């Protein structure tokens, strides 16, 4: 009938009546809506309504489908949610996330921290060297948490940083083999030529 | 100008002129051939 | 030609064109535009044969999926799901390798996972998922999916397995994330611990002592076999383990 | 149907792929 | 459709050996367009260029026995006759001439040819000889009367190879109108018109055995038996280079030489390409020149010999590929 033709908003303004109002109903409603496809508003009438994580993850999955940036931020959304709610499961949904959006541009790095996050809440810091490796702003943030991670195997993640990067002098000032560290950020820095000069004179 | 290249050659059959050619004169009649 | 039948309006002729231009297995593109013109007239009776036709002569998803397709804006839903049984029988039936690519077979088993959530019994989706599986990687995540759609916890543990594989394959904290699979059968889940273990320098060190320590955790949850453990740990050859050993 | 008439499917058709053991 | 392929896959090809290079003879200083050997004997072989020269070349040894200065412009094709001990060869100089090889020494220039001829085909059978050029006209000559005898009038555009069968099919012509022809010379006609090729089908070889005919456009290989004047094989050349060679050997081991120089080898009837070959040039020599431009099998079938644009003959001494089709 469509594509002959050639509602959306009627129907919206249905299911946002329902959703102000039976609660099964509204809820059918909205898939059906979702099926003629937002989601947003789906995920926070389910998590109101029904205290349920089902349909929150059916809303999860729908964005998925649907697939884009605004899609992924969406899933991102719903993930997050998911997480404040209530581990492998988790894990696997974060990884796959990641997977979608290698390169998505807005807040990759942020992702990542999320993710390791989780994780903690080794495999964080292993998520956040990754991050780092694989992904300007961004890289750096990436790189931060690199850094915050080996802070909280650091040496061995600082050293992996360098290698992909300022962030050897960095390096210099956490290990602070000291000696060789400023050296080798000198080869590749106002900084730094300070710490030689503290290093020389102990 | 009409210094020019070309597309394509030819070849269509007419009536034989029936002029007596040097080379076309009788020669070797005699074909050899193989031994078995 | 097909545009001058259509300028003057007599159609059979022009039908008959298309269906002899269809004989001499032409492009795709002919049968879509056939296809196209069967659309625009009032039948869909012959359109339905005119498609199977295409597909025998072109063995490629994406042709039955736009098949699927047009079943799906035609009216009728049992129709949809015996194209969609044929394609599947079909693919079956050709065991040896004389196919589109698994990829391909993937994506239409999904689609009809799809259509069968949209339909009100889903047993049936599971059944399919099962015998893909039975018949790879792509499959599997397929089902995953359709599992999430959708059990849970049977899809879950998929998963679980899944990432354990991927983690055997990537190689200490993948061999740690095994072994919490594991614990999430039991049996089965044992022994693959006890592959972690044997298959485990000073962090190479510490893992294989925190697998070790992992060991003995599962061995007073379920001592001969901690003697071993013991026996094995000291012919590698700690303090601390052999400490412990002792205490228990 | 002339135009069938006119060309057929096994011109395109190669015949020993079907059969090997046939020879001309 | 499903019914074919499955029965393609079903069906195996024979275990051809692989193919690799024993003797190069760089003697020639040209590009070594035409080569041919002895029905009768197997010693010699010689081989018509660019030089202009056609040079004899005992095959055992691989030493040049003789060279032979009749011609001005570059040899196209030549063919040693199993009936009587003539070579014809045939040069772009419009000359189809005829070697008496009790005497090393030309005898009766054919004479016709409009324009520059590409390819000679001794009957098997008559004392007659057939040669097409880029006339677009393949003419049949009385070797003794030295005349051509009938013409081939068909052809829309320049011919190159047109071999000789005894049967009915008696000439298979093979245009750059990319028809390949069945004649009937006693008809002053056609018989069949093979029109299956893409574009120039430059290249098309008799199978010794099985009264077939390889032909070659600028990638697939159709093969086809003439009685009828109907398709045999299609062969795997699906992404090869512009095939300008396309000799079959006596074991069903059809060959192939490209613009590429990727000597590429198949099973006949099959239409299962078996081997690629990468060429090889002189260190002087660009790699954009290697290119095997005329080639052909000894009568026994075990020694390949391909000119190649290197200005050398190459002579190739013998776990086959996996199928996979469509």
């Amino acid at each position: 009938n469509p594509e002959i033709l050639l509602s959306l908003r009627i129907w919206s303004k249905y299911i946002d009546y329902l959703e102000a109002y039976i609660f099964n109903k509204t809820k059918m409603a909205y898939n059906t809506v979702i099926d003629l496809r937002p989601a947003m508003a789906e995920n926070f009438a389910l998590f109101l309504q029904n205290y349920e994580v089902m349909e929150s993850f059916q809303v999860y999955e729908k964005t998925i489908p649907l697939f884009p940036p605004e899609i992924q931020y969406e899933l991102w959304i719903e993930y997050l949610e998911v997480a404040t709610s209530h581990p492998e499961h988790i894990r696997f949904l974060f990884e796959k996330a990641l997977k979608n959006l290698c390169s998505n541009g807005i807040d990759c790095k942020t992702i990542f921290i999320a993710y390791s996050v989780f994780e903690e809440r080794s495999k964080s810091i292993e998520i956040l060297r990754r991050g780092a490796v694989i992904g300007l702003e961004s890289r750096l943030q990436l790189w931060r948490m690199c850094i915050s991670k080996a802070e909280s195997v650091t040496r061995e993640l600082y050293q992996e940083c360098i290698q992909i990067l300022e962030f050897v002098i960095k390096f210099s000032d956490f290990e602070s083999r000291a000696r060789e560290i400023l050296a080798y950020g000198a080869k590749l820095n106002t900084e730094l030529w300070d710490s030689f000069e503290i290093f020389e004179l102990k | 100008p009409q210094l020019e290249a070309r597309s394509g050659a030819k070849a269509a059959a007419y009536t034989p002129t029936g002029i007596e050619h040097a080379r076309l004169l009788p020669g070797h009649t005699t074909l050899k051939y193989r031994k078995f | 030609y097909l545009i001058v039948e259509e300028s003057l309006n007599n159609v059979e002729i022009v039908r008959s064109l298309y269906t002899k231009w269809c004989s001499l297995e032409p492009g795709v593109n002919a049968w879509n535009s056939f296809v196209d013109f069967e659309i625009r007239q009032k039948n869909w009776n012959g359109v339905r044969e005119i498609y199977s036709k295409y597909v025998m002569a072109h063995p490629q998803m994406q042709t039955w999926l736009k098949w699927v397709r047009f079943e799906n804006r035609h009216g009728n839903t049992e129709f949809t799901r015996s194209v969609y049984s044929l394609a599947i029988d079909t693919v079956a039936n050709l065991q040896n390798l004389q196919i589109w690519s698994d990829m391909e077979v993937a994506k239409l088993v999904n689609s009809f996972a799809h259509w069968e959530a949209a339909q009100q019994e889903y047993e049936r989706s599971s059944a399919l998922y099962q015998v893909a599986i039975e018949k790879n990687q792509l499959l599997k995540a397929g089902l995953l999916d359709f599992e999430k759609q959708f059990n849970s916890i049977e899809e879950t543990i998929s998963y679980k397995r899944k990432m354990d594989y991927e983690t055997i394959l990537s190689n200490y904290d993948t061999w740690w994330l095994y072994l919490d699979l594991i614990s999430e059968f039991p049996k089965q889940i044992m022994q693959t611990f006890e592959k972690a273990i044997v298959d485990s320098k000073n962090v190479q060190w510490k893992r294989y002592i925190y697998l070790w320590m992992r060991y003995i955790c599962y061995v007073e949850l379920e001592s001969l076999l901690e003697e071993e453990l013991f026996q094995r740990l000291i012919d590698d050859i700690f303090s601390k383990i052999w400490l412990m050993y002792a205490k228990f | 149907d002339q135009i069938a008439k006119n060309v057929k499917l096994d011109d395109f058709i190669p015949k020993r792929q079907s059969n090997f053991e046939l020879s001309v | 459709i499903v019914n074919r392929y499955e029965k393609l896959l079903s069906q195996r090809p024979e275990w051809h050996a692989p193919w690799k290079l024993s003797r190069v003879i760089n003697g020639h200083l040209g590009w070594v367009r035409c080569v041919a050997i002895d029905p009768v004997d197997n010693e010699w072989f010689i081989t018509g260029s660019n030089d202009t020269t056609m040079k004899v070349w005992d095959l055992a040894t691989g030493k040049l026995k003789t060279t032979l200065a009749g011609h001005v412009m570059t040899v196209r094709d030549v063919a040693v006759s199993d009936r009587h001990p003539y070579l014809f060869s045939v040069s772009e100089d419009k000359t189809v001439k005829c070697w008496d090889l009790e005497k090393n020494q030309i005898i009766r220039d054919y004479y016709g040819h409009l324009s520059g001829v590409r390819t000679v085909s001794i009957h098997p059978t008559l004392d007659l000889i057939a040669t097409a050029g880029r006339d677009s006209v393949i003419k049949l000559w009385d070797m003794r009367t030295r005349i051509p005898v009938i013409t081939l009038v068909g052809h829309k555009g320049p011919i190159n190879q047109v071999q000789c069968t005894p049967v009915d099919p008696q000439v298979v012509s093979s245009s750059t109108d990319a028809t390949v022809r069945l004649w009937d010379v006693v008809a002053g006609k056609t018989m069949k018109v093979l029109t299956h090729h893409k574009r120039s089908v430059r290249a098309t070889a008799l199978h010794p055995k099985e009264f077939s005919v390889a032909s070659a456009c600028t990638d697939d290989i159709r093969s086809w038996g003439l009685a009828e004047g109907s398709l045999l094989t299609n062969f795997e050349s699906e992404k090869t280079g512009i095939i300008n060679t396309l000799s079959i050997n006596q074991d069903d081991v059809l060959f192939a030489g490209g613009d590429n120089g990727v000597l590429s080898f198949y099973d006949y009837k099959s239409g299962h390409k078996y081997q690629s070959l990468a060429t090889r040039e002189m260190v002087g020599s660009l790699e954009g020149e290697r290119s095997v431009l005329c080639s052909t099998f000894d009568k026994t079938g075990l020694r390949l010999i391909t000119g190649e644009a290197d200005k050398s003959i190459k002579i190739w001494k013998q776990p086959g590929l996996a199928w996979n089709p469509n």
